[PDB]
């Protein structure tokens, strides 16, 4: 797969990071993107995500986590870090709904791992 | 991509082939069973199995460069397209239809969500020209082929998308949705021209639902509320009734029981 997860790393409570989704050889901009979250013994759950005109989050992530667009890339500052915000963090271009539910196409890479 | 494929070429496209096309794509969109005051319905959302959802355009011109039209049997609507080894999809309008767009392309690793829907009024944005800027005919076809071909390598700006989609869209959507469009581009293939639609298409192809609507909600074929068009230098008419429609509009979108 072409969009690739960096930036993550452990931090304690109250905590920061900045995730980035790219791609080496195009822009992201064209497209809807999510960045979805799995925690160990579950199944991916939406974080947050844009597409044209509107951006969506977890209720759980709510005024803690941002997503936006730069350098051709999507990143993702998660503020105000909690021990419930572990897990491994995969970005994907994807529909972008009230909720961020996912609607999966099903090809993943390699994720990027929050530890908090 | 076992949905039905109907192939079309611009190489040597002629007024026939074209014709046949159209034809077939509308066979493929609706079986005709379901007919209002003459016009034939396509099939309902509710009560159609997602392995009836879709149809597959196969496009193909001079260069021997082939991509794949993904259409909603619902609504005659492109939804997405594939070319090689990946497949790009409008983002849709809700969560159901998101869905059924995962069932298209399946062996297809590399699928993607515009962060856009395939509306013209943000499709024209995107292209940078209103539709009545945007030239149709063969070789606009050939060349929209060519840049659907090229996105997945880099070679297609997202404004030269944009485009290709809008002549794509009219060319084929539009033009099995109504016998006028179709024979808009039959005269533009007939005498090698290519031109842009002029406003009798634009607001026929805005009106489509609204059409869909009056008809079947219609008294014996007479409107409860006219419909507004214009005509080719831009003045506004009313339509009253299906029976001037009869030549013009091919298939509705489905609103109500017959
Ligand atoms: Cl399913
Ligand atoms: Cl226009
Ligand atoms: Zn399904």
């Amino acid at each position: 797969v072409q969009l690739v997860e960096s930036g993550g790393g452990l931090v304690q409570p109250g905590g920061s990071l900045r995730l980035s989704c790219a791609a080496s050889g195009f822009t992201l901009d064209d497209y809807a993107i999510g960045w979805f979250r799995q925690v160990p013994g579950k199944e991916r759950e939406g974080v947050a995500c844009v597409k044209d005109g509107s951006t969506y989050y977890a209720d759980s992530v709510k005024g803690r986590f941002t997503i936006s667009r730069d350098n051709g890339a999507v990143y993702l500052q998660m503020n105000s870090l909690k021990p419930e915000d572990t897990a491994v963090y995969y970005c994907a271009s994807r529909p972008c709904f009230l909720g961020v539910p996912l609607i999966d196409f099903g090809s993943w890479g390699q994720g990027t791992q929050v530890t908090v | 991509k076992q949905y039905p494929i109907i192939n079309f070429t611009t190489a040597g496209a002629t007024v026939q082939s074209y014709t046949n096309f159209i034809r077939a794509v509308r066979g493929r969109l609706t079986t005709g069973a379901d007919v209002r005051h003459e016009i034939p319905v396509l099939p309902n959302r509710v009560g159609l199995p997602i392995n009836q959802r879709f149809i597959l355009v196969e496009l193909s011109n001079h260069a021997e460069l082939s991509v794949t039209l993904a259409l909603d049997v619902t609504n005659a609507y492109v939804v997405g397209y594939r070319a090689g080894n990946s497949a790009y999809f409008f983002h849709p309008d809700n969560q159901e239809d998101a869905e059924a767009i995962t069932h298209l392309f399946t062996d297809v690793q590399n699928r993607y969500t515009f962060a856009f829907g395939g509306n013209y009024d943000r499709l024209e944005q995107l292209a940078g020209n209103l539709r009545e800027n945007i030239e149709l005919g063969n070789g606009p076809l050939e060349e929209a082929i060519s840049a659907l071909y090229y996105y997945s390598t880099g070679g297609t700006q997202l404004p030269t998308l944009a485009r290709s989609f809008i002549i794509c869209i009219q060319m084929i959507s539009e033009a099995a949705r109504f016998q006028y469009i179709e024979g808009e581009m039959r005269t533009r293939i007939r005498y090698n021209r290519r031109s842009a639609p002029d406003p009798s298409v634009i607001t026929l192809e805005n009106s489509w639902g609204r059409l869909s609507t009056a008809i079947q909600e219609s008294n014996q074929g007479a409107f409860a509320s006219p419909i507004q068009l214009q005509r080719r230098n831009g003045s506004k008419f009313s339509v009253y009734d299906v029976s001037i429609l009869i030549p013009i509009i091919a298939l509705m979108v489905y609103r109500c029981a017959p």
